[PDB]
């Protein structure tokens, strides 16, 4: 297909396009037949500044890829986005320049992401458990809403403590808010309570600079403190995200691996 | 003595060899090919010594 | 296999780097000698 600016191109594009066979043999498709598979899987089809993720065919918008320009690569579904590059090992050459003792050093597993697509990092502290606020089950769990669509998705689970719980997260921001009074909304759940309501919880909005403030009309009482960390744009390496693997591969893994051998 | 044969055939081989209305042919490769075949043969040596 | 000896290392991240300039010169005749050249920085 020839790349086009909008999706609303694609559906009437001149579509080419074949056929392969398990025996690898091939048809050429006819037009007719090819503007069937157009129209119904149009959307999939990449743009020339967004590059989207092909599905098995089908006779809500799709998966993405974007790479950002801070050099984050995410993919992207709905609300949610997902880390798929790191800038660990761009960062370690530097650790790396003065030997082993730094490469294993505790600041260097402190090295910073890069943030992934537009949004703000926001602390949120749970409140302590008591049966009367919350109810017997002490499960939690953070809704985000009126980003990308207006059905709420979860962000967050967990069960609460005696103690506080300090939560960061990042939270996406569209590229147009649906609302003009509030970008985002984030609401906690319990069993005590799991309906929500209309302004019981923050909201954020941000002004044309990138600074983010909540909501006076919201109600905070849910939780026992949400701050905005407006300075900053990066979060630390992670132990669970796509690159976990590499990195507990090469922080405990070979450490005890080289300890084992050099026991024998 | 293997490592100068090498070097010596990869320089030797950079410069054109055709000539006339068409021009060019030479490997570019040569030097990256040479460095090849005297690290491959350097592992053979060290086993060998 | 630089033009010249146009090389120059760089420092890069806390890293050693080289830049250096390679040309690949084509020639034929046309009498002309026509000639081609596509320099190239290779880092």
């Amino acid at each position: 297909y020839n790349q086009q600016d909008t999706l609303d191109s694609y559906k009437n594009a001149s579509m080419q396009g074949l056929y392969i066979f398990a025996d690898m043999a091939s048809k050429d498709m006819t037009p007719e037949q090819s503007n069937v598979y157009r129209d119904n899987s149009y959307q999939q089809f990449d743009t020339n500044n967004v590059r989207r993720v092909n599905n098995r065919y089908a006779e809500d918008n799709a998966l993405t890829l974007h790479h950002n320009e801070n050099g984050a690569q995410y993919m992207q579904w709905q609300s949610y986005r997902t880390r798929l590059n790191t800038l660990f090992a761009r960062q370690l050459v530097a650790r790396a320049t003065t030997g082993i003792d730094t490469i294993l050093s505790m600041e260097t597993q402190n090295i910073q992401e890069p943030q992934l697509g537009k949004g703000f990092y926001a602390t949120f502290v749970i409140p302590p458990y008591n049966l009367s606020t919350h109810g017997d089950e002490r499960w939690f769990k953070l809704y985000i809403k009126h980003v990308v669509d207006n059905n709420s998705h979860i962000i967050y689970s967990g069960q609460l403590t005696d103690t506080n719980i300090n939560i960061t997260l990042f939270i996406p921001l569209d590229d147009v808010p649906l609302n003009q009074d509030y970008h985002a909304k984030v609401y906690m759940t319990f069993k005590k309570s799991p309906s929500d309501g209309t302004w019981w919880g923050p909201h954020f909005v941000r002004d044309d600079k990138g600074i983010v403030t909540i909501n006076p009309k919201s109600i905070l009482t849910h939780f026992e403190s949400v701050n905005v960390l407006n300075n900053i744009s990066s979060e630390p390496m992670d132990f669970s995200g796509a690159n976990s693997l590499y990195f507990w591969e090469l922080f405990y893994y070979t450490p005890m691996l080289v300890a084992q051998r050099l026991l024998h | 003595a293997v490592q100068a044969s090498r070097l010596a055939g990869a320089a030797a081989d950079l410069v054109p060899n055709i000539f006339g209305f068409a021009g060019g042919g030479s490997r570019w490769g040569a030097i990256a090919e040479a460095t090849g075949y005297v690290m491959e043969f350097s592992a053979n040596v060290m086993n060998t010594e | 296999n630089p033009y010249k000896s146009t090389i120059r290392p760089v420092i890069y991240k806390s890293r050693l780097y080289l830049l250096w300039l390679e040309q690949k010169e084509i020639t034929w005749q046309t009498y002309q000698t026509e000639t081609d050249y596509r320099y190239e920085l290779k880092l």
